[PDB]
C-alpha cells in the first residue's frame, strides 16, 4: 500500500512537469501559426 | 454592337463594349467563334466587362467578336428531361437526342420570401432502423453525409430513391459536382437496372471544366427541383421532391478556384469572401413551401476528418442532421455501416417525434455509450470481474447492433435486394421490448440482417 | 370604389410644386453590391442614398475624386451611367411601441404581412452613448427562471452579460427562454435575428405566438439571403428601438445573434473596400465596431430621464440590458474576435458541449461562467440563499473525480459527495419551463435543509416537480406574496419548512 | 491663413490640404471651422496634402470643408484646481460642472527626460501596508507590475494607495482610464466621492465607445498632468512626489495596433504595429524621478492567452520594476488585501537596497511560507501529527505570518468601521524577525488578524 501510494504521487508530479512543457510548446506554436497566417493575408492583399 | 476579346488570364475574361450598350450582370455571352459562352460577373466601365466560359477554354483569339444574349442563363425544364442527362447548359450528354421540351427558364430567381416559408415543421419515415430512430428528417430537410469510403454510400442514395419513388410520386434528381465519374457511371448503370429513370434527372460536373461549370451545375439542380415541385397537379399541390449534392464542398471550392483572379481578395483562410453569401443563396432556396416542399441530401466529404474552419462551419449552419459512416462497423460486417452515436439530428424532439420514441433513443443512447467505456476494462479482465450489473447491458447494445443489420432493399447483388423499410411504429415496439429486456435470453446472432421482432423470433426459433 | 379616384386625384395635385436644383451622381463601377460613383461632390458622410430603380445604398468611401457605396436593397438590377442621388439626410429608422406584434427589415418595413406600421416617431441609426455622468447604479434584477443562472449569475436591468460557447448549444433557446420569462416584468424586449434560415426564424415566431408574449415584443432579422450591409447594420437598428423606450425611462431586454456573423459580413464588406485588412483580415476597428454597439445599452441615471423628456416624467429610470451571443470553434477563447468581446461585457456564460452531449440540459459551465456585478441582480432572499449552492458546487468540482471512489474513503467525504452531486443534478431543465423565483426559492430552500439529502438521485427532479405542484396548490397565496416582494422572513421560511415536512408526510414521489 | 479644407475621407483617417508655404508640422491640432471636433497631423504627404486621424465621430462631414490649425500640439487645462474632475482627453470636463477653473495651458508631447536629471539615487517609498513594505518594497519613480482578476478589492487597494501617499508622502493622484467600459467607472467615481478621497485626484477616462486616438492619447494626457504636478514645485523647491494609475496599458498597446493598422502599416511578428516598443518607451521614460520631485506609476496589466512570452507583456517587462499579484483564494479565506506573498517578485529585493538584516529576514520569511506550503500536501493526506515537531511549529508559525499580513484600513474604517492602522517598517521588521525567533509561540493566531504592530498584537494577546 504504502509503495503504490508514493508511486502515484510520484505519477501526479510528472504529470504536472509534462502540463508544463505541452503549455510552452502550445504558446509557441500558436505564436507561430497566427505569424504565417498574418503573412500570407498581408502578401495576398499586396498582391493587388 | 458586337463585343470582342480583349484580355484572357486563365478563367477570367474581359470584353470591350459600345458604352451606350452594356450587358447586364448574370446574361449570357455568345462567343461568334465558337458555342462557348460567357456570363458576367462584373461591370468595368466604359463598355468593359468582366466573365467566366461556359465551356472549353480553347480557339481564343484576342480581338475575337462576340454578342450577348441581353437575358440571364435559362435553360430547357419540365418531364421532357427525366431519365436523361444534361451539361450544364442543358443540353443532351447522353447522345439520346435533343430535349423535347422548349420550357425554358431562367436560373438566378431569388430565395422565396419570408412569408411563403411552410407555416408547419413536418417529418420523413425512411424504414431504415438507425435512421428513422436516431436520425429523423423534415420533409425539406438538409440531410449531411460525413465520410465513408470502404462502402457503397451510392448504394444508400439510390436505397433512399427507391425509398421515395415507391414511397411517393414526388420525383428525383441529382447533380453531379466534382462527381467521382467512375461512381457517377455506377450510378447510373445501377439505377438503370433499377429500371427507374422516371423519375430521375441528371447533370454532371466531373472535374474537367472551367469552375464556373461546377459552380453553376448546382444551380441547374436546384432550378429543375423548383419548377418540378411548382408543378401543381389536380389538386393545387405539386409532389415534394427529393434532391442529390454531389458534394457541397465542390461548390465551395468551385468560387474558391477563381474567387482572387476576380480582383477578390482572400478571406480568413484565404478564401472567398462571398462564401456565406453564395451559400445562403444556395440553402435559402431550399425549403419547405406553403403549397409543396423541397429537400435534399448532400454528400459531405471533410477535410481531414477536421470540422474546425469554415468550410464545413458554414454547411453546418445549414443542415439538420450529420450523417457520420462508419468504417469498423463495417468491418462488423454491417451492412448500413452507419455509427450509431455520432450522428444527430435536430430533428430530435418529443414535440415533434412523440415522447415515447425519444425517451427510447435517450436510453438505447446511454445504454450504447456506457457499452463502449466499458470496453477497455472488458478487454483488461473480463466479463467475471465485472459485476453482474451491465453484463444485460453488453448483450443487449450487442443485440442491438445486431438489430441495426438492414438487408439493401437495392443492391441487386448483395443478400438478394430484399427491401425492409419497416414501420417507425414496429421498430419502436421491438427496440422497447429490447431495452426492457423482453427478448434479453436470445443469442445477438438472431437479431442479425433482419428487421422485426416477427423476423428475429422467426430466425432464433429456425436454428 | 370611386373613393380612391378621389384619393389619388388629390394627392397628385400635391406634387411637382417646383422644380429641383439637387446635386447628385452617377455609376461608375460596380461589384457584388458595392458601386463606385461619380460626383455628388457635398455629400454628408454615411449618407443614405437613392437610385433610379427606388433602391437605397450607403455611403463610406469619400475620396477625394468619386464614392464608394454599398447596396442596401438587391442589386443586379444597376449599370453604369444611371444617375445617383442623395437624400440630404443619415440613416434613419422608425420606432415606437405600435413595433410590438411587428416583425420587420432591418431598415424597418413590415415582412408579417400585416400592411404599413404607423410609427409616428423615427430616428437616426446612429448616435452615442449617453455621458457617463448619466449612469446610477443597477440595483433591479432580471430573471431568467433558471436557478443556476438566477443564482450564480445574477443579471440586472441595464447589464451587459454575454453567452458563449460552441455550436448547437441551444445558445438561441437560451435567449428565447429568458425571454418568454416577461410575463410579469413589464418590459419590453427585441429580438435581432443574423444570417438564419427563415425556417429557423418562422419557427420562432410560431413558438412565441404560441406563448402570446409577441404583444410586449419586437423582432427584426437579417437571415442568410439578406445584402451584407443590411445585416451589418441589423444590430444598431435594434439598439435604436430599445433607446426609445431607455430614453422614455423605460426597462427593456434585447438580444443579438451571431455577432461573429456581422463581423463576417462587415469583414467583408469592409475588403470589398480595398481598405488595408488586419489580422484574420479584420479590420482593426471591429473592437470599435462592437464597443460602440454595446454600450448604448445599460441602465441611465433618471435625471437624464427628466431631463431628456423635459418633465414628462420624474419618476422612474430608464434601462437597457444587452444580452448578446457568440459562437466559438472549438471552445476557444484566444480567437481574435471573442478576445474583443471578453473585455467588453459586464459578465460572460459559457456552454460546455460535453454536459448537453451528457444531456446536462441545460449545459452551462459555472466553473468559468461569472457575473461581476454580484448579489445587487438577485432578490433579497436570493441573494440569502444562494451561497449554499456555491460553496456547494465548489467542493463537489473540486472534488468530483471520486465517483466510482469513496468505497473506503471517510464519512463525512461521502455525504458531502452525495449532496454535491444531488445539487449538481438540480439544475437539470426543460426548455420552455420557466422557475418562478418562489419556485426556485423552494428548491434551494429544500436543498439546504438537506430533506434531499435522504432520497436517491435518479427521482430528485421528480421530487421537486412533486414539491412544486403540492406548494402550487396547497400554498398559493404564499408563492403570491414571496413574488409579489421576494423577502426572506423567519415566518415565511417556518411555512416554507412547514409545507415541505408536511409534503414529505403527505403523499410520496 | 491657416485654413485648409478636406479633401478625403474614409472611416476615421482624414486628409486636408494646405497651402505649400504654410504646411503644420506633424502631431498638431487641427479644429474643424465649425465643428467641435479635432483633426492630428500623422504623416506630410507632400503637396500640402496632409492625412491626418479624427478625435471623435466624424458624421455627415463632406470635403472641401474649411478645417484651422493650431501651429502646436494639443494642450489641456493643468492646475491645482484639476482635482475632483474628469475630463476627455482633450482635458475638457464631462462631470458637467462647469469650465476649468484654470488658465495654465501646456502641450502634451516633450521630449524624453534629460540624462542629467535622472536622480544619482535610489530609495524606496514608504507604505502602510505592511506586505509591499516587506516582501516587494518599491523604489523611488518605478514601475510596479500589478496582476489578477476583478471583484478582489483592485479599487480598494488603489483607495488605500492614494490615501496613504497623500496623507504622509503629501502625494498628488492621476488616474487615466484606458479603454474604460463607463459603468465601473461611474462607480469609481462615486467612490472617490463617498471616501473622501476625489478632492485629491485628477481623472480622466477614454470609453471603449471612442475611435481609437482619444483612447491613446489619453496616456499623455493623465501623464503631463502628473509631470506639471512634480514639475510644480514646492516651498524651497523639491515638487511633490506623485502617484500614476493607469487600467490595462495591454489595451494601449491594442490601440496602438489599431491606429497603426489603420494608417495601411504591416503588422510586426505576432501583429502588433511593428513600432510597439517606441510608443511603448515614449510612455516609459517620462515615468521616473528627478533631482526635483518624483513620479511612480502603478499599472493594471492583463495578459492575454496567458502568454508570458508574448511581445506585449515582454516589452512591458523591460520596464517593470516590481510585482505584484491578487488572489482570488486568499480574498476568499477571508484575508485582504489578497497578496500572494510567494509571487511577488522586485527588483529591489537585495541587500544592497533594503539592507542587509531586512535583506535576510525577508528570504527567511519566503522560506518558511515555501516549506509550509509543500506542507500543506502531506497535512491534508497523511494526517497532521506523522511529521517532525519542528515541522509542526513551522506550520504553526507560517500560519500566524498568513494571519498577520492582513490589516485593517484606513479606507475600510467608512466601509465596515474598524478604523484602519498605519504602519512603518523597523516595527513590522522587529515583530516578524521576534516571530521568526519563535518567541511568540505561545499565543493563537487570533491576535494577528485584522490588526497593527506586534505591539497591537500583544495588546490583544493580553486582552486574549
Ligand atoms: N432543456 C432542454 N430540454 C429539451 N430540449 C432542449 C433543451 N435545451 C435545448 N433543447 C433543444 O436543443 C435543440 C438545439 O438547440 P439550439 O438549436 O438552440 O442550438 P443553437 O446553438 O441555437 O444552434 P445553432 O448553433 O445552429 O444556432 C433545440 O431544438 C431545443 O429543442
Ligand atoms: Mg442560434
Amino acid at each position: 500500500q504504502s509503495a503504490r501510494m508514493v508511486a502515484m504521487k510520484a505519477a501526479t508530479d510528472n504529470a504536472g512537469q509534462l502540463i508544463k512543457d505541452l503549455q510552452l510548446i502550445y504558446n509557441k506554436l500558436r505564436q507561430a501559426a497566427i505569424t504565417q497566417e498574418i503573412s500570407e493575408i498581408v502578401g495576398g492583399a499586396a498582391a493587388v | 454592337s458586337s463585343g470582342r476579346i480583349i484580355q484572357i488570364i486563365g478563367a477570367v475574361i474581359d470584353v470591350e463594349f459600345e458604352r451606350t450598350s452594356v450587358p447586364k450582370i448574370y446574361d449570357a455571352l455568345q462567343v461568334d467563334g465558337t458555342e462557348t459562352t460567357l456570363e458576367v460577373q462584373q461591370q468595368l466601365g466604359d463598355g468593359v466587362v468582366r466573365t467566366i466560359a461556359m465551356g472549353s477554354t480553347e480557339g481564343l483569339k484576342r480581338g475575337l467578336t462576340v454578342t450577348s444574349t441581353n437575358a440571364p442563363i435559362s435553360v430547357p425544364v419540365g418531364t421532357a428531361t427525366l431519365g436523361r442527362i444534361m451539361d450544364v447548359l442543358g443540353r443532351p450528354i447522353d447522345e439520346a437526342g435533343p430535349v423535347a421540351t422548349e420550357e425554358r427558364l431562367p436560373i438566378h430567381r431569388q430565395a422565396p420570401s419570408y412569408a411563403e416559408q411552410a407555416a408547419s415543421t413536418d417529418l420523413l419515415e425512411t424504414g431504415i432502423k438507425v435512421i428513422d430512430l436516431l436520425c429523423p428528417f423534415a420533409k425539406g430537410g438538409k440531410v449531411g453525409l460525413f465520410g465513408g469510403a470502404g462502402v457503397g454510400k451510392t448504394v444508400n442514395m439510390m436505397e433512399l430513391i427507391n425509398n421515395i419513388a415507391k414511397a411517393h410520386s414526388g420525383l428525383s434528381v441529382f447533380a453531379g459536382v466534382g462527381e467521382r465519374t467512375r461512381e457517377g457511371n455506377d450510378f447510373y448503370h445501377e439505377m438503370k437496372d433499377s429500371n427507374v429513370l422516371d423519375k430521375v434527372a441528371m447533370v454532371y460536373g466531373q472535374m474537367n471544366e472551367p469552375p464556373g461549370n461546377r459552380l453553376r451545375v448546382a444551380l441547374t439542380g436546384l432550378t429543375m427541383a423548383e419548377y418540378f415541385r411548382d408543378e401543381k397537379d389536380e389538386n393545387g399541390k405539386g409532389r415534394d421532391v427529393l434532391l442529390f449534392v454531389d458534394n457541397i464542398y465542390r461548390y465551395t471550392l468551385a468560387g474558391t478556384e477563381v474567387s482572387a483572379l476576380l480582383g477578390r481578395m482572400p478571406s480568413a483562410v484565404g478564401y472567398q469572401p462571398t462564401l456565406a453569401e453564395e451559400m445562403g443563396v444556395l440553402q435559402e432556396r431550399i425549403t419547405s413551401t406553403k403549397s409543396g416542399s423541397i429537400t435534399s441530401i448532400q454528400a459531405v466529404y471533410v477535410p481531414a476528418d477536421d470540422l474546425t474552419d469554415p468550410s464545413p462551419a458554414t454547411t453546418f449552419a445549414h443542415l439538420d442532421a450529420t450523417v457520420v459512416l462508419s468504417r469498423d462497423i463495417a468491418s462488423s460486417g454491417i451492412y448500413p455501416a452507419i455509427d450509431p452515436l455520432d450522428s444527430t439530428s435536430r430533428q430530435l424532439d418529443p414535440l415533434v417525434v412523440g415522447q415515447e420514441h425519444y425517451e427510447i433513443a435517450r436510453a438505447v443512447q446511454n445504454v450504447l455509450q456506457r457499452y463502449k467505456e466499458l470496453k477497455d476494462i472488458i478487454a483488461i479482465l473480463g466479463m467475471d470481474e465485472l459485476a453482474e450489473e451491465d453484463k444485460l447491458v453488453v448483450y443487449r447494445a450487442r443485440k442491438i447492433q445486431r438489430f441495426f443489420s438492414q438487408p439493401f432493399h437495392v443492391a441487386e447483388v448483395f443478400t438478394g435486394a430484399p427491401g425492409k423499410l419497416v414501420p417507425l411504429k414496429e421498430t419502436i415496439r421491438g427496440f422497447k421490448g429490447l431495452l426492457a429486456g423482453e427478448y434479453d435470453h436470445i443469442p445477438e446472432q438472431a437479431f442479425y440482417m433482419v428487421g422485426g421482432i416477427d423476423e428475429v423470433i422467426a430466425k432464433a426459433e429456425k436454428l | 370604389p370611386s373613393e380612391i379616384s378621389a384619393l389619388i386625384k388629390q394627392r397628385i395635385g400635391d406634387l411637382d410644386t417646383s422644380a429641383t436644383a439637387k446635386n447628385e451622381g452617377t455609376i461608375v463601377m460596380v461589384s457584388d453590391g458595392i458601386v463606385r460613383i461619380h460626383g455628388l461632390a457635398d455629400a454628408m458622410y454615411g449618407e443614405m442614398i437613392e437610385f433610379d430603380g427606388g433602391l437605397f445604398g450607403m455611403a463610406l468611401n469619400l475620396e477625394q475624386d468619386s464614392v464608394g457605396a454599398v447596396v442596401l436593397g438587391n442589386y443586379l438590377s444597376l449599370q453604369e451611367g444611371q444617375k445617383a442621388r442623395c437624400t440630404g439626410r443619415v440613416l434613419e429608422v422608425p420606432v415606437g411601441p405600435e413595433l410590438l406584434g411587428r416583425v420587420v427589415d432591418a431598415l424597418g418595413n413590415p415582412i408579417d404581412g400585416k400592411g404599413p406600421i404607423d410609427a409616428k416617431l423615427t430616428d437616426a441609426v446612429e448616435k452615442v452613448a449617453p455621458g457617463v455622468i448619466w449612469r446610477q447604479s443597477v440595483d433591479q434584477p432580471v430573471q431568467t427562471g433558471y436557478k443556476s443562472v438566477d443564482t450564480m449569475i445574477p443579471v440586472g436591468r441595464g447589464q451587459r452579460e454575454l453567452i458563449i460557447g460552441d455550436r448547437q448549444t441551444g445558445k438561441t433557446a437560451m435567449a428565447i427562454d429568458a425571454i418568454i420569462a416577461q410575463k410579469n416584468s413589464g418590459i419590453k424586449c427585441v429580438y435581432v435575428a443574423i444570417g438564419q434560415k427563415q425556417s429557423t426564424i418562422a419557427n420562432v415566431v410560431r413558438k412565441l405566438e404560441e406563448t402570446g408574449a409577441m404583444a410586449y415584443t419586437t423582432v427584426v432579422a437579417a437571415a442568410a439571403a439578406d445584402p451584407a450591409a443590411m445585416q451589418y447594420l441589423a444590430p444598431y437598428s435594434g439598439c435604436t428601438m430599445g433607446e426609445y423606450f431607455r430614453d422614455r425611462g423605460e426597462d427593456a431586454l434585447i438580444i443579438y445573434d451571431d455577432l461573429s456573423k456581422q463581423a463576417v459580413a462587415y469583414r467583408q464588406i469592409s475588403l470589398l473596400l480595398r481598405r488595408p485588412p488586419g489580422r484574420e483580415a479584420y479590420p482593426g476597428d471591429v473592437f470599435y465596431l462592437h464597443s460602440r454597439l454595446l454600450e448604448r445599452a445599460s441602465r441611465v441615471s433618471a435625471e437624464y430621464v427628466e431631463k431628456f423628456t423635459n418633465g414628462a416624467v420624474t419618476g422612474k429610470t430608464g434601462s437597457l440590458t444587452a444580452l448578446p451571443i457568440i459562437e466559438t470553434q472549438a471552445g476557444d477563447v484566444s480567437a481574435f474576435v471573442p478576445t474583443n468581446v471578453i473585455s467588453i461585457t459586464d459578465g460572460q456564460i459559457f456552454l460546455e458541449t460535453s454536459l448537453f452531449n451528457a444531456g446536462i440540459r441545460p449545459a452551462v459551465n459555472a466553473g468559468i461562467s461569472v457575473s461581476r456585478v454580484g448579489g445587487s441582480a438577485q432578490t433579497k432572499i436570493i441573494k440569502k440563499l444562494s451561497g449554499g449552492i456555491r460553496t456547494a458546487l465548489a467542493q463537489y468540482r473540486e472534488l468530483a473525480a471520486f465517483a466510482q471512489f469513496a468505497s473506503d474513503l471517510d464519512e463525512a467525504t461521502r455525504k458531502q459527495l452525495e449532496h454535491g452531486q444531488r445539487v449538481t443534478e438540480l439544475m437539470k431543465q426543460k426548455q420552455y419551463a420557466p422557475y418562478s423565483i418562489a419556485d426556485q426559492a423552494v428548491s434551494v430552500y429544500a436543498s439546504n435543509e438537506g430533506y434531499m439529502a435522504d432520497v436517491e438521485v435518479k427521482k430528485i427532479v421528480d421530487f421537486d416537480a412533486a414539491l412544486i405542484a403540492y406548494f402550487r396548490s396547497e400554498y398559493a397565496p404564499l408563492m403570491k406574496q414571496i413574488d409579489e416582494t421576494g423577502d426572506y422572513n423567519k415566518d415565511i421560511e417556518a411555512a416554507i419548512k412547514a409545507g415541505i415536512e408536511s409534503f414529505k408526510a403527505t403523499q410520496t414521489y
